[PDB]
RNA sequence: AUUAAAAAGGUAUUGUUGCCCACCAAUUUUUAUAAUAAAAAUAACGUGCAGUAAUUAAUAUAUUUAUAAAAAUAUAUUUUUUUUUUUU
RNA sequence: UAUACAAUUAUCAUAUUAAAUUGUUAAGUGUUGAUUUAACCAAUAAAAAUAUAAAUAAUUUUUAUUUGUUUUUAAACACCAUUAGGUA
C-alpha cells in the first residue's frame, strides 16, 4: 500500500513494487532536501559526513526524526515525552550554572596564583616564561615564532563522533543510542 | 529558601568587606611583604561574574529592523532563525519575542505554498552565518550553558601558571648545576659528605630500578613482518564465552534479582 | 543570469540563451575599483585562511579518518549489553515459568 | 512510588526558625523568673533592660524577597 | 556539649510525632549508615547515600561535568595526534619523530593538567554540599507530573475561552487528509471541543 | 594596579627607581634565573658569607 | 582454585615482600666510585686547558642625567606617557594569541574646519538616528548575498546520482542518469546474501554491511557506464572522472560505512555534492504501532 | 567568628553598649544557656541606635563595615572572660579560623540551616 | 490544597473579585517563568499590592526637578516619582498568552495573543 | 603489563518459599428476581497466573473480544523508574 | 433509645460572561526485482502546512443550549481478522 518516505516499509525492493517519483536530476526530492554541501576539493567526504550528522545529532534532530518515524504515539505520549525531556534539561541547567559558577571562582584563584608568581619573580621575567620573544634580535626570529603559532592555530578537521543507533528487539525506542533502559 | 538562579543557599561573592585582606595577610603586612604586592591590589574586591540572563525568553531577539523582513518575501532572513533542516528551534534553545514566532511560522507557511520557500532545509544557511553570534572557543563569554568552555578556559589559565613554575625549576636547576662549570673544587664540600654520600645509591647514581632493562643492543638489520607462520590450531573457528564461563555465586541478599542484567536484551 | 546558467543548460541543452550581465558603472577612478579588488580579494584571503585547512593530500587524510572509525568501532564492540537484549526467548520463558 | 529519600527527616521550611527566635526566648524566660523559683541566666538580667528590635520578620513569614528585614544585614 | 543537637545518645532526635510511631527512622537510613552518620543523611564520599542532591534529585554526573571521562569530554590535544596521524599515513621513506616529540610533550603536561581539575571537581562537590544541596529534603522538579500544577494553569485557560465547559478537552484528530477528502456540508478543520 | 607596566618585556630599558619590581626584572638579567625564596637561602648558597 | 578462576597478579602480596630494598637490585661496583669521581675531576681540568657588572659607578657622576629629570619638558612628557598608560588594562600577563594578532596587524598594516553637526540637526533626522542602529549594510550591497540559487547544488547533464539508503534492519546502494534512467539494479544488503540464516538481527543493518554493499556495487556501476556512454559516442577513455552526487537517507549505522566506500573509490569517482534526503514527518499517515504504543 | 565575620555592619564594636552585647552572649553560649542560633538572632536584633540605616548611610556605602573592630573585640571578650587557661589561646584560635576561611568560594555567606545547630548537620 | 489548579492558595490581599485566588479566571499564573522578584509566583506582582511590609518601599506616585525649586538644591530625583509606572500592567504569562494544551508542543507551535508585550517591531513607529 | 566506588521500586512487615485475583461446589442471610436473578458472609474442589514499575508498565474513559482472572484497539494520565543541544 | 457539621484552602459525575465559525493543497515510473518483522502470511507506492485585532463588566437561559461515537475508499496509512475480507 502506499507509504510516507519516512515510513518502514517505504522503498521496497520486490516483484511488485516499485519506487515513486522522478529518481534523478531534477527529481522527487526537488523541495524536499533537508541539507546540501558542495564538496571541498580535495575532501574526503567522510569529513562532511560526519560533520552532518554530528549537527543532526547534536541539535536532537535525528533523534526527533527516528522517533516518529517508526512508530505511532498519542498526542499524550509525545507531549508527556518531550516535555519530560524538556524539564530535565531545565534540571540539568539550573546543575550547569552551579558548576560554572564555581568554576569562575576556581579560574580566579588560578589568575591569582599567577599574580603571586608575578611579584615573586616580576613581571617581565613571568611574561619572558610565557613565551615573550626579548631575545628576538631581529625580524627573522619573529617571524619564525609567529611561523610556529601559524602552523599551531590552523586547524586540521575535526572528526566528531556520532554514537551509533543501537537496534533492540521489538524497538520500544527507536531512539536507542545506549544500552540503558528508558521510561517510554 | 532559594536563590532564583541555581537555587542556591548564599548569595555569590568572593569577597565583602575592606579590611579582609589586609587581616588575613596581616603579619606579611607589618613585614612589609606586602608593599610592591599586585595580588592584593588587582583580586581584594574582585566580585563573580553575573551569570544571568537578562532575558530569558528573548523579547530582544531581534531587533527591531529584523521583524520588517520577517514576511513572506525574505527567505535569507527567515532562514537566519531556522535550523540548517529548516525546523524551528524549541524555546528554550532559541528564544524569540513571540510576535517574531507568529511572523516566522506565518512566514514560512506563506512562503511554502507560493514556492519561494523549500519545504525542507535552509537554502541560506551558510550566508545566515554572519547573523549568528558563533562563538569562538577562544574568547570567553561569562555567561554561559556551555560547561566546557569554562574547563576550557580553566584549563588553559591553569597550563599557564604550570608553564611559570616549570620554567623556574628548571632555571633554578641549570645554575646549581652550572655552579660546577664555574666553580670546580672551589668549595660547599663536607669532610663528613665525602664519607657517607660519595658511594653508589639510588638518588646518587643507580644502576637500574626496573625490571626489563636493554642488555645486548647491536646494529642489525630490521628482519621482514610477519616471519612467523600460522599455527596449526584455528583459532578462528572456536566461539568466545563471557558470562556462563565459570560458574558464581550471587551475593543478593534479599529481593528479586535485576532483570536489566540477564533477563533483558540486548 | 550567472547563478541559473549551469541548471538552465543542463535541463534544456537545445535551448539557446546568454549569460547576461549588468551595464557596468565606474566610481571615481579604474584606481578606487582596482582598490575595491584588493578589498575583495583580501576577503576572499581572510576566508581562505578561515574556511578549511585540509592538509595537504586527500587520500592521505581520508586514511586516517577511517581508521579511526575503525578503531572507535572495535573499543565500541566490548560495551555490555542488556541481559535483555543478550539472551533468547528460551530463558525467557523459563524465568517465566520460574 | 519515588520519593527523595531523607522526606522523613525533612525539616518544617516555614515554621523552622520559630523556636530559636530571641523574643520567643524572652517571653518564656520572663514568665519562668516572673514566678519566683527560677535563677534567671545573666543574659536576661542582661536583655531585660535592652529588649530586641521590634520590626525585624522573617522571610518564612512575610514572603517578600524586597523587605529588608534587618537593620544590620 | 560533645556532639551534635539532633543526634541524641540512641539516635537521630525524634521531634515529629512521627519519629515515635516509626522509630526505624531515626537508626537506619539505609546500608550507607554508621552511628556517626546519623543526623549527616549523606554518608562519606564514594559511599552508600553519599551523593549530593539538587532540588531533591541526586547529583550523579560529576566527572561528566568538568569533562574527564565523558562522551562529551574535553580533549587536551587534538592538532597534535592529527598531525602525527598525517605523518604515518604519508610515506614510509621518511620518518618524523619530531612530531611524535611534540606530541609525547603534549602527553606529559596533560597528566598534572587532569588531577588539577579532578581535584577541582571535588572542591566543587563539597562547596556544592555545604552551600547548594538540600540533602534530598525537597519534591523533585524533574519530571512533568512534578509540574501538574502549571499544566492546569493552561487547561484552566482552554476552558474559559470554551464558557468555562471543557476541561482537559482537545480537539478530535480529524484524518491525514481530512480537508480535501470530504463533501460540502461537513466540517473538514477539527473545531474547539465545546463547538463539537 | 596602577603605575604597574603589564607588558613588560626583558629587553625594555631599565626603570630608574628601586622597586621589588625594578629589582627583580634587573637581577633576572644580571645573574640570569637565579632566585631565592628568602634571604638565608642566599647565604646558604653562598656558604660561609 | 577449585572450580573459580585464578585471580589477577596483582591480588598476591609481592613476591619479594621479604627481600630488603638494598638488595633489589644490588648496588654493587662500589669499589670503582672514588676512581670515576678523581677520573671526571681530572678531565674538567683538562677541559679548561683547551678553551684558556662591578664596574663601580658613583652616583655623584651620574648628576647632569638627574638634573635633565627636573626639566618640566621631561616631566610634561612622564605626564603624557602615564596618563596614556592609566587608562584600564584588559591585558593581565602577557598573551600568545594577542601578540600573534597584533604583529600579524601589523604585517598587515606593513604590507598596506566642517561645522560640526549639532544635536539640533540630528534631532530633525529621524532616518540617521536608524542608521547608526541598524544592521543593514549601506552602500552596494552584494548580489551573491540575495539570490536564492547561490548556495544550492548545479547539475550537468552528465553526472551520476548515487542513492546510498541507511534503513534499520538494512542499506542499499543505486545509481541514477541525470534524465533519471536507472544504470544497475539495487544492490541490497539482503541482495547481496550478508544478511539471513546468520549471526543476527541486531547485526544487520550494521556499518560493514553498508559498506560490502556500496564497495560491491560500484565496482560493478563503473563498466556499465562506460557502456552506457560509449552507446552515446562519450568513450571516457582514459584519466576521466564520474562526477558524482551522493544522495543519502536515513540517519542509521549503515550509512558511515556506505560513504567509506565511496571515499576509497576517489580515484575513479569524484564527488562534486554531498546533500542528504531525509524524510521529516511534520504530521502525516498512522506510523505501524509499536509495543507499548 | 560568625559574630565577627557573618554580619555586614554590626556597629561599632569599640563601644560599651555593643561590646557588653557581645560579652554578655558570648558567656551565654558558653555553658550552654543558649543556642548558638538564638545567641546569633540575639546579637543582630539587638539594640543599638535610632535611626541605624540612615546613620550606616553616612559611613557605609554597601552597607560593610570594617572587621577590625569586630575581632579585636571578639578577642578582648574572651580574655576578659575566663574562656582559656592560656590567655594567648583565644586569639590564635579566633584569628586562624578566620584565615582558612578566607580562601573559600563565597566565604562569609552561609545556609541558614547549616550554619548553626539545627536537626541535620553537615559531617 | 493538594488539588492542582487550587496551588495557588486562600489570598485576601489581592485585588480580584474572590478571595480564593484559583477561582479567579482573569490572570492566570505561570508557576515556571514567574516569580523571580516577588518569591512565590503565587504572590501578587511588585505593582499590584495592597499590603505593604515595614521596611518595603510603598508604590511610586506617578508623574506623566521643576517643582522641588524650594527644597535642597542638591536634592535629586525623589525615590517615588516615576516616569512610568502602570498599576494595569499586563505580565506575560505562558498558559495564558502562549498556550500549547492543544499542539504536540513541537518548537513553534500553541496559539499567541500580541497584545500583552510592547511591540520591538520598527513598523508601528 | 588489558581494576571497582557514589541515582532508584514493594499490596510485604524477621518481608518473594512474602501476599493477593477472578471463575468453578456446598451452604448462611437480605431483598427492586435478566442467559443461570442481584448483593453480602464463606475455610472445599479444579483451572490458571490477573495485580504489588511483577516476565508485552500500570491507572481512568471509550469500543470490541471472552473458560477465568482479563485481552486488543482509540484517547487522556502517572498514585511508573530520569537521564539532561541556551543559535555549533 | 435521646443527648450541637463546615463556612481560610475538601478531586467523579446539577455545566454558564463566553470569539469563534469558514479556507482545494500535496502526491504519483522506471523497469526485472528477496522489502518489513523477534517470527510468520497477504502484496504498486507517494502524499494533503498561513490569520491577528474586534466582540464591554454585572443583575430572572436550568422544560433552552453544551463537553473527542459520524456521508463519500471509486483514496491511502493505521487497526481487526488472516491469503478470500472488515474497517479506516
Ligand atoms: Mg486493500
Ligand atoms: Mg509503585
Ligand atoms: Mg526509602
Ligand atoms: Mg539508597
Ligand atoms: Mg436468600
Ligand atoms: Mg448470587
Ligand atoms: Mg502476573
Ligand atoms: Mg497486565
Ligand atoms: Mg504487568
Ligand atoms: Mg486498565
Ligand atoms: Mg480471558
Ligand atoms: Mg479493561
Ligand atoms: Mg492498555
Ligand atoms: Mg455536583
Amino acid at each position: 500500500g502506499g507509504y510516507m518516505m519516512y515510513h518502514r516499509k517505504a522503498m521496497g525492493t520486490m516483484k511488485y513494487s516499485k519506487w515513486k517519483g522522478a529518481h534523478g536530476g531534477i527529481s522527487h526530492f526537488y523541495g524536499r532536501t533537508p541539507m546540501v554541501e558542495e564538496v571541498r576539493p580535495n575532501e574526503p567526504i567522510t569529513l562532511v559526513d560526519r560533520r552532518i550528522m554530528h549537527y543532526v545529532h547534536h541539535s536532537r534532530l535525528r533523534h526527533f526524526q527516528l522517533f516518529r518515524s517508526y512508530q505511532e504515539k498519542s498526542n499524550s505520549t509525545e507531549c508527556k515525552l518531550r516535555e519530560g525531556e524538556m524539564l530535565r534539561r531545565r534540571w540539568h541547567r539550573r546543575l550547569q550554572k552551579s558548576f560554572i559558577a564555581f568554576m569562575q571562582f576556581k579560574t580566579m584563584k588560578v589568575l591569582e596564583d599567577q599574580a603571586r608568581l608575578v611579584n615573586t619573580y616580576g613581571q617581565a621575567a613571568v611574561n619572558a616564561a610565557l613565551g615573550d620573544p626579548w631575545n628576538a634580535t631581529d625580524n627573522v626570529a619573529r617571524e619564525r615564532k609567529s611561523a610556529a603559532v601559524r602552523r599551531q592555530v590552523r586547524a586540521l578537521p575535526m572528526v566528531n563522533v556520532v554514537p551509533k543507533h543501537v537496534a533492540t528487539m521489538k524497538q520500544i525506542h527507536n531512539d536507542r543510542f545506549n544500552y540503558r533502559w528508558r521510561v517510554n | 529558601r532559594e536563590g532564583w538562579l541555581f537555587g542556591q543557599q548564599v548569595q555569590l561573592h568572593y569577597h565583602r568587606f575592606p579590611d579582609e585582606q589586609l587581616i588575613t595577610n596581616l603579619s606579611r603586612w607589618r613585614t612589609g611583604e606586602t608593599v610592591g604586592d599586585i595580588a592584593m591590589q588587582q583580586f581584594r574586591n574582585a566580585q563573580p561574574f553575573d551569570i544571568e540572563d537578562k532575558d530569558p525568553q528573548g523579547v530582544q531577539r531581534p531587533s527591531p529592523e529584523v521583524y520588517m523582513k520577517l514576511n513572506y518575501k525574505n527567505p535569507a532572513t527567515i532562514s537566519r532563525f531556522l535550523t540548517r533542516t529548516g525546523h524551528m528551534y524549541p524555546a528554550d534553545i532559541l528564544p524569540l519575542n513571540p510576535e517574531a514566532v507568529v511572523k516566522l511560522r506565518v512566514a514560512k507557511a506563506q512562503a511554502i505554498r507560493i514556492g519561494l520557500y523549500p519545504r525542507f532545509g535552509n537554502p541560506f544557511w551558510f550566508r545566515s552565518q554572519k547573523f549568528r553570534p558563533k562563538a569562538y572557543q577562544e574568547n570567553y563569554d561569562p555567561t554561559t550553558y556551555s560547561t566546557k568552555r569554562t574547563v576550557e578556559h580553566f584549563a588553559y589559565n591553569w597550563v599557564q601558571t604550570d608553564r611559570i613554575r616549570r620554567y623556574f625549576r628548571e632555571l633554578e636547576a641549570v645554575h646549581t648545576s652550572g655552579s660546577a662549570s664555574a666553580r670546580g673544587s672551589g668549595g660547599g664540600t663536607t669532610a663528613e659528605h665525602k664519607q657517607q654520600d660519595q658511594f653508589y645509591s639510588p638518588e646518587n647514581q643507580p644502576i637500574s630500578l626496573h625490571r626489563n632493562n636493554i642488555s645486548y643492543m647491536e646494529d642489525v638489520g630490521r628482519s621482514v613482518k610477519n616471519p612467523t607462520v600460522p599455527g596449526l590450531m584455528s583459532t578462528k573457528g572456536m566461539k568466545k564465552k563471557f558470562h556462563n564461563l565459570y560458574s558464581s555465586t550471587s551475593t543478593k541478599r534479599m529481593g528479586f534479582s535485576n532483570p536489566t542484567l540477564g533477563i533483558k536484551k540486548v | 543570469p550567472e547563478s541559473l546558467l549551469s541548471n538552465h543548460m543542463a535541463e534544456h541543452p537545445d535551448s539557446t540563451a546568454k549569460p547576461h550581465e549588468p551595464h557596468t558603472s565606474s566610481s571615481i577612478s579604474e584606481a578606487a575599483a582596482f582598490e575595491e579588488r584588493m578589498l575583495r580579494a583580501m576577503v576572499s584571503a581572510k576566508e581562505e585562511d578561515l574556511k578549511e585547512w585540509l592538509g595537504d593530500d586527500s587520500r592521505a587524510l581520508s586514511e586516517t579518518i577511517d581508521d579511526i572509525s575503525r578503531e572507535e568501532e572495535e573499543r565500541e564492540a566490548d560495551i555490555r549489553v542488556a541481559r535483555s537484549m543478550e539472551e533468547t526467548d528460551a530463558e525467557r520463558e523459563v524465568s517465566r515459568r520460574a | 512510588y519515588k520519593m527523595p529519600k531523607n522526606m522523613g527527616v525533612a525539616p518544617r521550611f516555614d515554621t523552622w526558625n520559630e523556636k530559636y527566635e530571641p523574643w520567643e526566648h524572652m517571653k518564656r524566660m520572663g514568665r519562668l523568673v516572673g514566678t519566683g523559683f527560677y535563677i534567671p541566666p545573666e543574659w536576661y538580667n542582661h536583655f531585660r533592660m535592652f529588649p530586641p528590635i521590634n520590626h525585624n520578620f522573617q522571610q518564612e513569614k512575610t514572603l517578600n524577597p524586597h523587605n529588608a528585614s534587618e537593620p544590620t544585614q | 556539649r560533645q556532639h551534635d543537637s539532633g543526634v541524641n545518645q540512641y539516635g537521630l532526635k525524634p521531634t515529629n510525632a512521627y519519629d515515635y510511631i516509626n522509630p526505624t527512622n531515626l537508626i537506619n537510613f539505609g546500608r550507607g549508615t554508621t552511628f556517626d552518620n546519623l543526623g549527616v543523611r549523606r554518608a562519606g564520599r564514594g559511599e552508600i547515600d553519599s551523593s549530593p542532591s539538587h532540588s531533591g534529585s541526586p547529583v550523579f554526573t560529576q566527572a561528566k561535568l568538568i569533562g574527564l571521562s565523558g562522551e562529551e569530554q574535553l580533549t587536551m590535544c587534538q592538532s597534535e595526534t592529527m598531525a602525527l596521524r598525517l605523518c604515518m599515513a604519508k610515506a614510509g621513506k621518511e620518518t618524523c619523530e619530531r612530531e611524535s616529540r611534540a606530541l609525547d610533550s603534549c602527553l606529559g603536561r596533560v597528566g598534572h593538567l587532569r588531577r588539577a581539575m579532578s581535584e577541582a571537581c571535588w572542591e566543587f562537590n563539597d562547596w556544592f554540599i555545604q552551600n547548594v544541596s538540600d540533602n534530598h529534603t525537597k519534591p523533585f522538579q524533574h519530571r512533568p507530573h512534578d509540574w501538574r500544577h502549571f499544566y492546569a494553569q493552561e487547561k484552566l485557560v482552554r476552558e474559559r475561552q470554551q464558557n468555562g465547559h471543557a476541561y482537559g478537552r482537545r480537539p478530535k484528530q480529524f484524518s491525514f487528509g481530512a480537508r480535501y477528502v470530504k463533501t460540502d456540508g461537513y466540517g473538514k478543520r477539527p473545531r474547539l471541543p465545546y463547538n463539537k | 594596579p596602577a603605575e604597574h607596566n603589564t607588558l613588560s618585556s626583558l629587553r625594555d630599558e631599565l626603570r630608574l627607581d628601586l622597586t621589588a619590581q625594578s629589582l627583580k626584572e634587573a637581577w633576572m638579567r644580571v645573574s640570569g634565573g637565579v632566585y631565592f625564596q628568602s634571604v638565608d637561602e642566599y647565604y646558604a648558597s653562598v656558604d660561609g658569607l | 582454585r577449585r572450580g573459580k578462576p585464578r585471580p589477577r597478579a596483582g591480588m598476591f602480596p609481592d613476591k619479594y615482600r621479604r627481600v630488603p630494598m638494598l638488595l633489589k637490585p644490588q648496588q654493587g661496583g662500589q669499589q670503582y666510585f672514588n676512581h670515576f669521581l678523581i677520573r671526571s675531576t681530572n678531565d674538567r681540568l683538562t677541559q679548561q686547558d683547551v678553551d684558556n657588572f662591578i664596574s663601580p659607578q658613583l652616583p655623584q657622576m651620574d648628576w647632569r642625567n638627574m638634573s635633565a629629570r627636573s626639566s618640566e619638558e621631561s616631566i610634561r612628557e612622564e605626564m603624557r606617557q602615564l596618563a596614556e598608560n592609566d587608562v584600564m588594562q584588559h591585558q593581565r600577563v602577557f598573551n600568545e594569541r594577542m601578540w600573534y594578532e597584533k604583529e600579524e596587524e601589523h604585517r598587515m598594516k606593513a604590507r598596506s574646519p566642517p561645522r560640526v553637526l549639532g544635536g539640533d540637526y540630528f534631532k530633525t533626522r529621524f532616518g540617521y538616528s536608524l542608521v547608526k542602529n541598524s544592521e543593514m549594510t549601506q552602500g552596494p550591497v552584494d548580489y551573491s548575498q540575495l539570490d536564492m540559487w547561490g548556495e544550492m547544488p548545479r547539475y550537468t547533464s552528465d553526472m551520476v546520482f548515487l542513492y546510498l539508503v541507511s534503513r534499520r534492519r538494512n542499506t542499499y546502494a543505486v545509481a541514477y542518469t541525470y534524465e533519471g534512467k536507472r544504470i544497475l539494479n539495487t544492490y541490497t544488503a539482503g541482495n547481496r546474501g550478508l544478511k539471513g540464516g546468520d549471526r543476527g538481527f541486531r547485526s544487520e543493518g550494521s556499518t560493514d554491511n553498508g559498506h560490502q554493499v556500496t564497495s560491491m556495487y560500484l565496482n560493478d556501476l563503473l563498466p556499465k557506464l562506460r557502456e552506457m556512454r560509449a552507446s552515446e559516442g562519450r568513450p571516457m577513455g582514459r584519466g576521466e572522472k564520474v562526477e558524482l552526487v551522493v544522495r543519502v537517507m536515513g540517519f542509521y549505522n549503515g550509512r558511515q560505512g556506505a560513504v567509506r566506500a565511496v571515499q576509497d573509490r576517489a580515484n575513479e569517482f569524484h564527488v562534486r555534492y554531498f546533500e542528504d534526503i531525509t524524510p521529516f514527518p511534520l504530521n502525516g499517515p498512522k506510523m505501524p504501532r509499536g509495543v507499548f504504543k | 567568628c560568625h559574630t565577627a565575620m557573618s554580619v555586614l555592619n554590626p556597629g561599632d564594636m569599640r563601644s560599651r553598649l555593643i561590646y557588653n552585647h557581645l560579652r554578655i552572649l558570648a558567656e551565654s553560649v558558653a555553658s550552654g544557656e543558649m543556642t548558638q542560633r538564638t545567641a546569633f538572632r540575639f546579637f543582630e536584633s539587638a539594640v543599638r541606635s535610632p535611626a541605624y540605616r540612615e546613620i550606616a548611610k553616612r559611613q557605609l556605602e554597601g552597607g560593610a563595615a570594617t572587621r577590625l573592630a569586630g575581632i579585636s573585640a571578639a578577642a578582648d571578650v574572651m580574655r576578659r572572660m575566663g574562656l582559656t587557661r592560656r590567655p594567648m589561646s583565644s586569639y590564635f584560635e579566633l584569628y586562624q579560623r578566620i584565615v582558612e576561611r578566607s580562601e573559600a568560594m563565597t566565604p562569609w555567606g552561609f545556609p541558614p540551616l547549616f550554619q548553626f545547630e539545627e536537626r541535620l548537620s553537615l559531617e | 490544597a493538594n488539588h492542582p489548579n487550587r496551588q495557588s492558595g486562600i489570598q485576601f490581599l489581592t485585588h480580584y473579585n474572590t478571595h480564593q485566588r484559583f477561582r479567579v479566571n482573569k490572570d492566570y499564573i505561570d508557576y515556571m517563568h514567574w516569580g523571580k522578584e516577588q518569591g512565590q509566583a503565587r504572590l501578587p506582582h511588585r505593582h499590584q499590592r495592597v499590603a505593604f511590609d515595614f521596611n518595603d518601599q510603598l508604590h511610586p506616585t506617578r508623574i506623566g526637578y521643576a517643582w522641588f525649586a524650594s527644597q535642597d538644591p542638591t536634592f535629586g530625583h525623589h525615590p517615588d516619582l516615576s516616569s512610568s509606572f502602570d498599576p494595569n500592567y499586563r505580565v506575560f504569562s505562558h498558559p495564558e498568552h502562549w498556550n500549547k494544551m492543544f499542539t504536540k508542543r513541537r518548537p513553534g507551535e500553541g496559539d499567541i495573543d500580541l497584545s500583552v508585550l510592547p511591540s520591538r517591531s520598527l513598523l508601528g513607529p
